[PDB]
C-alpha cells in the first residue's frame, strides 16, 4: 500500500562560460511524473495524467521552478567551501520527496545532497518524519516537505491507471548450445511493472551463484521493465535445472521448466 | 570521482523481422553526466533518436535510455556507440535477437 514520490535534481556548472545548467525529474514509484529543466518555462508533466483543468500545480511548478534557478549560487558556494578549480566543471545532485501509506499515518521524508558523487554530511536524521493532516494549503510553501505528502496523493488519483498498476512478468525459457562443450540456458521476464523482480536458477532444488550472469533490469522503453538472468548447463541436462521468477504481480512465484 | 558506463542494446519488443519495434540502447552507471549516445544501422548514424530524461540512481551514477523507432529484417545489422570521459576511445556493442 505504501507509495513514494521522488525528485531528483541535477545541475552542471559550465566552466566559466555561460550559466549552469540543470534538470529535474519528478518520479512516483517507477513511472516518470515530472520534468523541469534549464529554458521551460513551466514543468513538463506525463501526458498521462488528468492534465489541467483549473488543475493546482502551483504549489509545485513554485517550488520546482525556485530550485532551479538556484542552482548557481548553490554551484558556487559548494566551489567556494571547497575551493575546488573553478575551471573544472563539477555536478550537484540533489535527492528529495517521501514515503507514503496513509492507512498507518507514516510519511517518510527524504533529503540527500553530493558534491561531484560525494556525499554532502546531513546530521539531521536520514528518513525524517513528515505530515499528512491535509485540508489547507499554507502560506509556509517554499518548503517542499510540507507538501510532499499531498503531492503523491494528486498524482496518485491523476494517475491511478498507471501508477496504481501491477503488470507480471512474461516468461520462458532460451536455449542457446555454446559450440564451448557446454549450453547455456536463458530466463527472461519482460514487461513487468514495478522495477523490483528477482530471477533464480534451480539446479536439483538449489540456488545457483557464482556460475551464473545477472544484467542489470532496464526499462523497455515502454513503462515496463525487462530483465532475464542464465545460466551454462551440461548437454541434455536441460530439464534438470529450473528458473524461478519473484515479483509483485504474480499470484504466486513462477517456476520455469526449460521451454516446456 | 569518475564511472564509466555500462551499455545495453536490445528491443522493446521479441525480435521479429517485418514488424514494427523499437531499439534500446540503455547507459547507466555512469557518472559525468555529459555522454555521447549514437544508434547505428548497418554502421550509420541514425536519424530520428530520442533519449529519456537524465536521471541518477541510488549511488549518485546516471543512467539514459536512447531509443528509436524501428523494423528489423534478417540482414540489416543494428548496434549503439557510447562515447565518455573515462574512455580511451569510443565503445560499440552490436544488438543481438538472443541477448
Amino acid at each position: 500500500g505504501s507509495h513514494s514520490l521522488r525528485y531528483f535534481y541535477t545541475a552542471v556548472s559550465r566552466p566559466g562560460l555561460g550559466e549552469p545548467w540543470f534538470i529535474i525529474v519528478g518520479y512516483v514509484d517507477d513511472m516518470q511524473v515530472l520534468r523541469f529543466s534549464s529554458k521551460e518555462e513551466t514543468p513538463r508533466m506525463a501526458p498521462w495524467l488528468e492534465q489541467e483543468e483549473a488543475d493546482n500545480w502551483e504549489q509545485q511548478t513554485r517550488i520546482v521552478t525556485i530550485q532551479g534557478q538556484l542552482s548557481e549560487r548553490n554551484l558556487m558556494t559548494l566551489v567556494h567551501f571547497y575551493n575546488k578549480s573553478m575551471d573544472d566543471s563539477h555536478t550537484l545532485q540533489w535527492l528529495q520527496g517521501c514515503d507514503v501509506e496513509p492507512d498507518r499515518h507514516l510519511c517518510l521524508w527524504y533529503n540527500q545532497l553530493a558534491y561531484d558523487s560525494e556525499d554532502l554530511p546531513t546530521l539531521n536524521e536520514n528518513p525524517s518524519s513528515c505530515t499528512v493532516g491535509n485540508s489547507t494549503v499554507p502560506h509556509i510553501s517554499q518548503d517542499l516537505k510540507s507538501h510532499c505528502s499531498d503531492l503523491l496523493q494528486k498524482y496518485l488519483e491523476k494517475g491511478k491507471e498507471r501508477l496504481l498498476r501491477s503488470d507480471p512478468p512474461k516468461a520462458h525459457v532460451t536455449r542457446h548450445p555454446r559450440p564451448e562443450g557446454d549450453v547455456t540456458l536463458r530466463c527472461w521476464a519482460l514487461g513487468f511493472y514495478p522495477a523490483d523482480i528477482t530471477l533464480t536458477w534451480q539446479l536439483n532444488g538449489e540456488e545457483l551463484t557464482q556460475d551464473m550472469e545477472l544484467v542489470e533490469t532496464r526499462p523497455a522503453g515502454d513503462g515496463t521493465f525487462q530483465k532475464w538472468a542464465a545460466v551454462v548447463v551440461p548437454l541434455g541436462k536441460e530439464q534438470s535445472y529450473t528458473c524461478h521468477v519473484y515479483h509483485e504481480g504474480l499470484p504466486e512465484p513462477l517456476i520455469l521448466r526449460w521451454g516446456g | 570521482i569518475q564511472r564509466t558506463p555500462k551499455i545495453q542494446v536490445y528491443s522493446r519488443h521479441p525480435a521479429e523481422n517485418g514488424k514494427s519495434n523499437f531499439l534500446n540502447c540503455y547507459v547507466s552507471g555512469f557518472h559525468p553526466s555529459d555522454i555521447e549516445v549514437d544508434l547505428l544501422k548497418n554502421g550509420e548514424r541514425i536519424e530520428k533518436v530520442e533519449h529519456s530524461d537524465l536521471s541518477f540512481s541510488k549511488d549518485w551514477s546516471f543512467y539514459l535510455l536512447y531509443y528509436t523507432e524501428f523494423t528489423p529484417t534478417e540482414k540489416d545489422e543494428y548496434a549503439c556507440r557510447v562515447n565518455h570521459v573515462t574512455l580511451s576511445q569510443p565503445k560499440i556493442v552490436k544488438w543481438d535477437r538472443d541477448m
